[PDB]
């Protein structure tokens, strides 16, 4: 161990060394920040070239943050990152079944392996993230595969925490900017009319403070968080209040999903990075389950924080000079569905 | 006569000696409301009247501009008129008065 | 390992940072390197060890080696002389 | 005792000048929200005016508050006569900074000198 | 002894004021040239 | 051991009588250190009329400031000695005048005087936090915009209490309590052995 | 250096000056290294002899500034001699 | 002694000739093709560069470079922790605590320069008494890293083996001059 | 003309310290003892007000200590113990003033080592 | 007025400037420089640094003129210990001042160029400035921050080479002067872009505080150097190169001059070096030779307790000035008996300047503006100190 000793900021200690392997994501960004910010020795297991992952140098300080080169196929990779950790997170996902790794790698293939040397290395704890509402039998190829794996790196590593987050809000989140560069498209395709899919976004940072917490606290042991928000709502609100804020004309127009499930098919042919995804699709009008499980934020120590708050920040990329000033208050609010 | 001053800004005078007849005159006026002993009316009479001596003296100018010193003859002029409006400013301040007020004890003892 | 047994313990963290790197550490160390330089039997009771090379050397002083027990170490080199 | 008044004789010309500076404040916080695309609100950062004005309300020496609002006056000018861009700003909301804990029993479980 | 210092007698002598030349084809002449080649390139 | 000249010494010596002459109301001490150099001591309300004496004075023109700064003495009650060095280039001289300024207990500007003291003024402002009035435009020139508390005070700690670092999750530089990875060495130096009676 | 002697006449004609006299690179003119070894010469109070320190000890002999009108006819006074107007030179006056 | 720089002692009254010169100044840019001519003739001098790679600059031998701790020819490092240098450094770069090793002699347990605080002063190439701490010649020691620029004893112990063989033809050029 | 105010300057608004560092900060004025290694006594003289100690944790990467406290390596030095005291209360820091202990005059004469009886 | 700020990476900013500009169409009516973007904090921390251990401080206020600097602090604090340098020492004070002032005017006359649009002036002479350095770093060892010039004496002798190399520099830097010389004085399009631009009465000059080539290209003639001779400058003769009028071209041709007039120091300095020491022979302010601290008690002593403690300079206060290259440096050193120092406030020739931006650049256009920035050879190093 490492007793915690300093004032609290940069520059100090708080005894966490802490092997993150898939950091290099949108939620794994905001997770070394805080991990960084607190003091904790972070290692932060890469594959993509040194200059993907500047971005995560700053953070954190000096002999503080450690990137070592590893491989998923490869087991010694893994086996040498959790060597002197105590501590191991996974963020490891994708949204697009690659060419050389599929949807049960990135969740319940490669999270197993890794949890399982974590074990024999002796980490004191494991924190597995799997999206929410993920049932064995959900429709989403993804989700099931996620819910394949928590069930899995159980019997590899017991006791270990699983945080289940809902589809996230934050700036170079998907959930927000997908919908608000719907622009490009000149009609915004929305299944149901965007009807009977309620969905509950949850800041970024939210998930992340939620998660370093877990990591400092022993009341998480085999819980299995899940980090909602503030508010629900209809998708149809949330996609106009989006495109409210984006300033940018808003026209709902359903479409069958049978239909829509093959636009996914389409964009996910794409060589590089389909945009949106056939098990994307399905996800978004995977209506958000409701809230009755052991409680996430708040339970384990920030509030949540409403979307309309810090929407402004996400998308005022997308609006235009003649709307980049406009500020919140001029704009509406969107509507909640306690259903 | 001269082409111009050394001084970029400063512009030739001509009449330079009645110029400074003129504002020495005024200043030795100003001085003689000062109080009778007031260490600036004594101290500054005595050298305005010797500038003005030296200047109804001289009737060439480059010599006059070596007897009061002054560089040249248009940088006289600036300075006393300079004085000229200090004098005023002094009588409306009074300073030949006592001293304002004594320094804090230990106000200025430097080793601290 | 390094000259003053620097080792860090097998569970500390700063090992992490030697993964995948190597720790610095120099083969050649003091302790043994002037043991192997012999004992000066000099035969004056006090010499002096300007410390070799004169002003390029150590400032200068004098041992005694009086004591026939123990020998001379001059506090700047570690050179040992005897009478 | 036996001071010199440094612009205001007694607090209450000196409370004069406060509300004059709290005003200004007060109209000037919606158009910083908005020329420094500041996510923050009217009202929030209205309010935050309000705490940092009052954070100096038991000041009841005159010339300590005279020159209280020179200084405030002179902040509002970075901020109205932009030379304070919002990094600036938004630091008087301390958004980045973790908050500590005042209760005895939680320093105690943290830092060895409270 | 050796220290160094300004070889015996002094060092030689160093030029420091400007040695821009005026080196030109004087003004009647020069306008001649080119009034020439319009003269004859008229022509 | 350097050369010095008495002459100076005894001009400069004269002349301080000059001056606390004519100005009696507000010399309170003048001055030459063994350096030859001349320090007219003025008391705050001094500042206005001393200057411009010896700014506009046939026997003394002193018309470029050389220099604004205040020494802080925390012991002393005044605690700033607002020095201004000013220099005379007909006479070849240069004279200092300080006046003593607490913190609260603001000074008069001499813009007036002379316009080269519009930023020493902000700069004295804005490290020590003497107050000058009258001054055209009175605002810190060298800290940051944010900056809170006078810096050259000696009661300011170097490092000082905040620093800054660029924070992801917020995208923009953010200040936290200064945390700092080598503390100063704070080397006593002080000998316990005094050199001469001085 | 090193140039064929048209682009020389060239290159001083161009620009007007011999700058073949004064080349700005340097050849074997500059100061060869591994000049010889330097024995520096001591300066004074190197005696042995009539050379005690209280009497060549400028640093505290110095004494605290002399004071005039402390608070706690007559000719008038200037900081110091007029200045003397500066001459104009004589090897370039103008120039 | 002054010099008027742009003072016209007098006034040439122009004369046709002084005209026609002047005129053919403005008309045919006459001085602008003077410069022109400049920059020509320098384009046929030898150009000043040096391939940094294969040539170097020179650097003689009082250049501080980076810093490296010697050792006696016998294998004892010179640093016997006075800790003066720690003193005298100007940054606070200089860490240094020592304990009496076990052969009983004085040796620093931790000597850590922090390059990135060091500013190559050169103050600790003169403080030193044996002159164990030294500026070594070598300037190329740019890092990917900011913990590869803070530098324990094992690092300038081995900067210094590496080095010693310049250090010592420096030190051996310098030190009649120190 | 004056104004009059009773109110002990307070000044802690305008010194722009922290509120945590004003609040949770006790200063001493002592006059410092001598080490006794030495028998100089010209560090002995001036009164010192310095601010308690703080947290001085040892750094990971280096092993050099660091410190989260700012007014640590402050010590201001005052010629007496009342503008000391003084700098305390305008400042609003918490001060605990120890008196000067001077050494007690000790009566010494080279011929009592020589008594018949001692 | 279209608030335009020249934000700090523009080139012509000098790194860190942000004048907010007022632009009344193209013609600039007000300028608020906000100066401040390289306080380092120079002076508070000199106040926690022995005598020689600030030293190197005052090498990084101007960063142009390093040993010019370093030799206001050296006389300072010699001024403060009543001890004088050996003869040897001030006339190579002398020396590396005037190329000092000589690669501060490479600096000042080229870069404005620069700034102006003219490129090919800076390389001819930074060739000639790297020439320079070099003597800078093989009498110290560092190119440029060399901490040479020491608080009393300077700290080595010269290498045994340097006098033959520096006549050869000064023997043909004059015709490279010479060149820039044709290159840009009678190009119509720099007379056009520098005369009659932020023109400076002489009484406006003085009242400002110019105190630099600002001061004497108005015509005003004053030099430190001449007038309150610091060091061996009332034995070296040399011209000061007053300007008339005071456009931005009197202000550079007043600086070509200087470079002349150095180069004539400079001569007299290696014709007439005396042989002897380098330093004051006293060990209680310059240390030990380093064979002496290794056979004698008395400098060991002495160089433990110097570099360890210091100096301990007697309790007093000094401005002294010396003419740095940009315009009157000076250093107002307080003292308490103590090793190290109580104040020391850098006067910059350059706050001053700086200030007078606004005043100068009247009438003016955004272009002008890079002109009289240029004029005032201002560091921001010495502003923001
Ligand atoms: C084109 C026709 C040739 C031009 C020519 O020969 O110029 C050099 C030749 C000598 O010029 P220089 O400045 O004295 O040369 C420096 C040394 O003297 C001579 O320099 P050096 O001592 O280094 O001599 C060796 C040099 C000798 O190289 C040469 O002198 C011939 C270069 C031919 C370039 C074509 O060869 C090399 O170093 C390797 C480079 C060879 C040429 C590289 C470029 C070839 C370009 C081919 C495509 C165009 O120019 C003249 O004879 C007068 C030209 C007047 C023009 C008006
Ligand atoms: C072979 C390369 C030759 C390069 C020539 C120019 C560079 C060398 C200059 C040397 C020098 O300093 O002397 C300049 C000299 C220097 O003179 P000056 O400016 O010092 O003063 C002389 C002139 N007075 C005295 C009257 C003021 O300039 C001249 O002699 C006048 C040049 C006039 C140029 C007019 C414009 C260019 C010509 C336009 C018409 C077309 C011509 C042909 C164009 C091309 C056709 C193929
Ligand atoms: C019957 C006719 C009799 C003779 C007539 C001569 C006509 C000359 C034609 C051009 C006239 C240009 C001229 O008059 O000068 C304008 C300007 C210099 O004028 P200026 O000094 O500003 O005068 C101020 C008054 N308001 O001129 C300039 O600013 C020139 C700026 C030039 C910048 C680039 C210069 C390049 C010079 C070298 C190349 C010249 C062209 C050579 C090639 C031509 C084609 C082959
Ligand atoms: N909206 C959301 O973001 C939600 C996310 N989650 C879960 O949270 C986790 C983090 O999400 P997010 O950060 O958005 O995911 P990202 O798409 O940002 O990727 C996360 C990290 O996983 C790494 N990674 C992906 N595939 C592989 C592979 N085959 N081998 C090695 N590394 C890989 C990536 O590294 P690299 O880029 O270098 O390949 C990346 O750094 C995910 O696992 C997801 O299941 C749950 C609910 C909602
Ligand atoms: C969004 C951006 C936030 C920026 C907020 C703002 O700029 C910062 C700022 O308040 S600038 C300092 C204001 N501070 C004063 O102006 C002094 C007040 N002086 C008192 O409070 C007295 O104690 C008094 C007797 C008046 C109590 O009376 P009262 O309680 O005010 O009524
Ligand atoms: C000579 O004056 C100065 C410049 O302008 C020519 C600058 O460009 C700069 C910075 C310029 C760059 C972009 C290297 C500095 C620091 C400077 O001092
Ligand atoms: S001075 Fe030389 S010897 Fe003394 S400690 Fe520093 S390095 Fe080791
Ligand atoms: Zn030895």
């Amino acid at each position: 161990a490492v007793i915690p000793h300093g004032k609290g900021g940069r520059s100090s200690v708080s005894g966490v060394v802490a092997t993150v392997f898939g950091a290099t994501g949108f939620l794994g960004r905001y997770v070394v920040n805080h991990l960084g910010r607190m003091g904790s020795q972070v290692i932060i297991p890469y594959r993509c070239d040194v200059y993907d992952i500047m971005h995560l140098r700053l953070m954190g300080d000096l002999g503080q943050l450690t990137f070592l080169e590893w491989d998923a196929r490869d087991k010694d990779s893994i086996r040498k990152a959790v060597q002197h950790s105590n501590v191991v997170i996974n963020l490891i996902g994708r949204e697009w079944e690659t060419r050389n790794f599929d949807f049960e790698d990135v969740f319940v293939n490669i999270p197993r392996a890794i949890a399982q040397a974590s074990k024999e290395a002796g980490v004191e704890r494991f924190i597995h993230v799997s999206h929410l509402n993920a049932s064995m039998k959900s429709s989403s190829k993804s989700l099931r595969s996620k819910a394949v794996g928590e069930k899995e790196v159980r019997s590899v590593f017991p006791e270990a925490i699983i945080i289940r987050p809902s589809d996230i809000f934050g700036r170079e989140d998907r959930f927000l900017n997908h919908f608000a560069n719907y622009r490009w498209f000149l009609a915004v395709p929305l299944v149901s009319l965007g009807f009977k899919t309620v969905k509950q976004p949850v800041y970024v940072a939210d998930v992340s403070k939620g998660i370093v917490n877990a990591t400092k606290d022993p009341d998480a042991v085999g819980k299995t968080f899940a980090f909602t928000g503030p508010n629900r709502y209809l998708l149809f609100h949330l996609v106009k209040y989006i495109f409210g804020m984006t300033h940018r004309t808003f026209i709902p127009y359903p479409l069958p999903l049978f239909v829509y499930s093959w636009i996914g098919k389409l964009f996910g042919l794409s060589p590089f990075e389909p945009w949106t995804t056939k098990d994307k699709v399905e996800r978004i009008h995977i209506s958000d389950v409701m809230p009755t499980d052991l409680p996430g934020l708040e339970d384990l120590g920030v509030q949540p924080t409403p979307l309309e708050l810090k929407s402004i920040e996400v998308l005022r990329r997308h609006r235009t000079y003649r709307w980049l000033s406009s500020e919140i208050e001029e704009t509406k609010p969107a509507k909640t569905v306690n259903y | 006569l001269k082409k111009t001053t050394g001084l970029v800004g400063l512009a030739v005078c001509d009449t330079p000696h009645e110029r400074l007849t003129i504002l020495y005159t005024k200043t030795l006026d100003i001085l003689k409301h000062f109080p009778k002993h007031a260490a600036y009316r004594k101290y500054t009479e005595q050298i305005t009247n010797e500038k003005l001596d030296m200047v109804k003296a001289e009737p060439d100018v480059k010599k006059l501009e070596a007897l009061l010193q002054g560089g040249e003859v248009e940088e006289v002029i600036l300075q006393a008129e300079k004085e000229l409006s200090l004098a005023r400013k002094m009588l409306k301040w009074k300073p030949w008065e006592p001293l304002v007020e004594e320094p804090p004890a230990n106000q200025w003892k430097w080793p601290i | 390992i390094t000259h003053t047994g620097q080792v860090y313990d097998e569970k500390d963290y700063r090992r992490v940072r030697f993964v995948d790197r190597q720790k610095e550490v120099n083969e050649n160390f003091a302790i043994d390197l002037i043991a192997q330089q012999p004992v000066n039997e000099v035969e004056h009771r006090i010499i002096a060890c300007d410390g070799g090379g004169g002003a390029l050397g150590h400032p200068k002083v004098y041992i005694n080696l009086d004591k026939e027990t123990k020998t001379g170490t001059c506090g700047y080199c570690g050179l040992q002389f005897k009478q | 005792t036996s001071v010199k008044p440094i612009f205001s004789r007694d607090l209450n010309e000196a409370k004069r000048r406060v509300r004059e500076l709290y005003r200004a404040w007060y109209r000037e916080v919606p158009n910083t929200v908005h020329l420094m695309q500041l996510d923050i609100t009217v009202k929030q950062g209205r309010d935050k005016v309000r705490e940092m004005f009052m954070k100096n309300a038991h000041v009841t020496d005159p010339r300590v508050v005279d020159l209280l609002v020179i200084k405030g006056k002179m902040e509002l000018q970075e901020t109205i006569k932009v030379w304070k861009q919002r990094t600036h700003v938004m630091r008087f909301f301390h958004e980045t900074e973790t908050p500590r804990p005042k209760d005895f029993l939680s320093k105690f479980y943290m830092g060895h000198d409270p | 002894v050796k220290q160094d210092m300004p070889p015996p007698g002094g060092y030689g002598p160093i030029d420091y004021k400007r040695n821009l030349p005026r080196r030109g084809l004087s003004g009647y002449s020069m306008f001649a040239v080119g009034i020439g080649a319009l003269i004859f390139g008229y022509w | 051991v350097r050369p010095r000249s008495d002459v100076t010494h005894k001009q400069l010596s004269a002349f301080g009588e000059y001056v606390a002459e004519i100005l009696p109301k507000y010399v309170q001490q003048v001055q030459v250190s063994c350096l030859d150099e001349l320090e007219i001591c003025i008391h705050p309300d001094g500042v206005i009329p001393t200057l411009t004496f010896l700014r506009d004075h046939t026997n003394a023109q002193f018309k470029s400031l050389a220099d604004l700064t205040a020494v802080d003495v925390p012991t002393r009650q005044n605690r700033f000695e607002i020095v201004y060095n000013l220099l005379s280039l007909r006479f070849n001289s240069r004279i200092r005048v300080k006046t003593y300024a607490d913190e609260l207990t603001p000074i008069d500007s001499i813009v007036s005087v002379h316009i080269a003291a519009n930023w020493y003024e902000r700069e004295v402002w804005d490290m020590f936090g003497v107050f000058f009035f009258n001054h055209p435009d009175l605002r810190r020139i060298l800290t940051d915009y944010g900056f809170e508390g006078h810096p050259f005070r000696k009661d300011f700690p170097l490092t000082g209490y905040v620093e800054l670092r660029y924070d992801d999750e917020v995208k923009r530089v953010v200040a936290e309590p200064v945390e700092l990875a080598q503390e100063f060495r704070k080397f006593d130096l002080n000998s316990p052995w005094e050199a001469f009676p001085a | 250096a090193s140039a064929t002697r048209v682009i020389q006449k060239l290159r001083n004609w161009a620009s007007g000056q011999d700058l073949q006299a004064k080349l700005q690179l340097r050849y074997q003119e500059i100061a060869k290294r591994t000049q010889p070894p330097p024995k520096l010469p001591v300066g004074p109070s190197h005696k042995l002899s009539n050379n005690y320190y209280c009497t060549r000890d400028g640093r505290r002999e110095v004494v605290p500034p002399s004071i005039i009108m402390s608070s706690q006819e007559k000719k008038a006074v200037t900081p110091a001699p007029p200045m003397k107007r500066w001459e104009l030179s004589k090897d370039q006056p103008y120039l | 002694t002054y010099k008027y720089v742009n003072k016209k002692e007098q006034e040439s009254e122009v004369d046709m000739k002084s005209a026609t010169d002047n005129a053919a100044r403005i008309l045919m840019w006459t001085e602008l093709i003077r410069g022109l001519g400049m920059t020509l003739s320098y384009l046929f001098r030898e150009p000043a560069t040096i391939n940094y790679p294969f040539e170097k600059g020179p650097l003689s031998p009082r250049f501080r470079g980076e810093h490296a701790l010697r050792r006696y020819p016998s294998g004892e490092e010179r640093c016997i922790a006075c800790k003066l240098c720690e003193a005298i450094c100007p940054a606070q770069a200089i860490t240094i605590e020592a304990e009496p090793r076990a052969d009983g002699s004085r040796r620093t347990t931790r000597y850590d320069i922090d390059m990135t605080k060091c500013i190559y002063c050169g103050f600790c190439q003169e403080a030193c008494p044996v002159d164990a701490i030294v500026e070594g010649p070598n300037f190329e020691f740019s890092t990917e890293t900011h913990e590869e620029l803070l530098y324990n004893k094992e690092k300038l112990l081995n900067n210094g083996d590496k080095w010693e063989a310049e250090i010592a033809a420096n030190i051996q050029a310098d030190y009649l001059y120190r | 003309q004056l104004i009059t105010v009773d109110e002990k300057l307070d000044i802690t608004t305008l010194t722009g310290v922290p509120e945590e560092h004003i609040k949770t900060r006790k200063v001493r004025i002592f006059v410092p003892a001598r080490n006794n290694m030495q028998s100089g006594v010209n560090n002995t003289k001036k009164w010192k007000m310095e601010f308690d100690t703080r947290e001085r944790w040892e750094n990971p990467l280096m092993g050099w200590a660091s410190t989260a406290d700012p007014l640590s390596n402050m010590v201001l030095t005052f010629s007496a113990k009342e503008d000391a005291i003084a700098f305390a209360e305008k400042n609003g820091w918490s001060y605990d003033v120890e008196e000067k202990k001077v050494p007690k005059p000790k009566s010494k004469s080279y011929g009592a080592n020589f008594s018949w009886n001692k | 007025n279209m608030t335009l700020n020249f934000g700090p990476q523009h080139p012509a900013a000098h790194g860190v400037l942000r004048l907010v500009l007022e632009l009344s169409g193209e013609m600039v009516r007000k300028c608020d420089p906000h100066i401040g973007l390289l306080h380092r904090g120079t002076e508070k921390l000199i106040e926690y640094k022995t005598y020689l251990q600030a030293l190197p401080y005052f090498d990084r206020l101007d960063y142009v003129s390093m040993m010019c600097n370093e030799q206001a602090y050296s006389i300072a604090v010699e001024k403060l210990l009543n001890i004088q340098p050996p003869p040897r020492a001030q006339w190579i004070r002398v020396l590396f001042g005037e190329i000092t002032r000589i690669l501060n005017h490479i600096m000042a006359v080229t870069t404005h160029a620069l700034d102006i649009g003219a490129m090919t002036p800076f390389f001819w002479m930074f060739e000639e400035r790297e020439k320079m350095f070099e003597f800078y770093e093989r009498v110290s060892g560092a190119r440029m921050h060399a901490a040479y010039i020491r608080p009393g004496g300077v700290h080595q002798d010269l290498p045994l080479g340097l006098l033959d190399d520096i006549y050869e520099f000064s023997k043909n830097f004059s015709l490279r002067i010479d060149e820039v010389e044709e290159m840009l004085t009678n190009n119509r399009i720099w007379r056009n872009r520098t005369v009659d631009i932020g023109v400076v009465t002489a009484e406006d000059a003085l009242n400002y505080g110019f105190s630099g080539v600002m001061l004497r290209g108005s015509g005003i003639q004053w030099d430190l150097r001449k007038t309150q001779p610091y060091d061996v400058y009332d034995q070296v003769e040399f011209d000061v190169p007053i300007g008339s009028r005071g456009d931005c071209y009197d202000r550079y041709l007043c600086r070509v001059e200087e470079m002349r007039q150095s180069l004539r120091i400079i001569e007299q300095c290696l014709n007439k070096m005396p042989p002897g020491e380098i330093k004051v022979d006293d060990a209680k302010v310059s240390p030990p030779k380093r064979a002496e601290m290794k056979t004698s008690m008395e400098s060991l002593i002495h160089h433990f307790k110097l570099y360890t403690e210091g100096y301990q300079v007697p309790p007093g206060a000094t401005y002294t000035a010396i003419e740095a290259p940009k315009g009157e440096f000076g250093v107002y050193l307080v003292s308490d008996g103590s090793s190290r120092p109580y104040r020391c406030k850098i006067k910059a020739p350059g706050f001053a300047h700086l200030a007078g931006l606004d005043k100068m650049s009247k009438g003016h256009m955004l272009a002008d503006v890079v002109a009289i920035i240029g004029t005032q050879d201002i560091v921001f190093g010495e502003i923001d100190r």
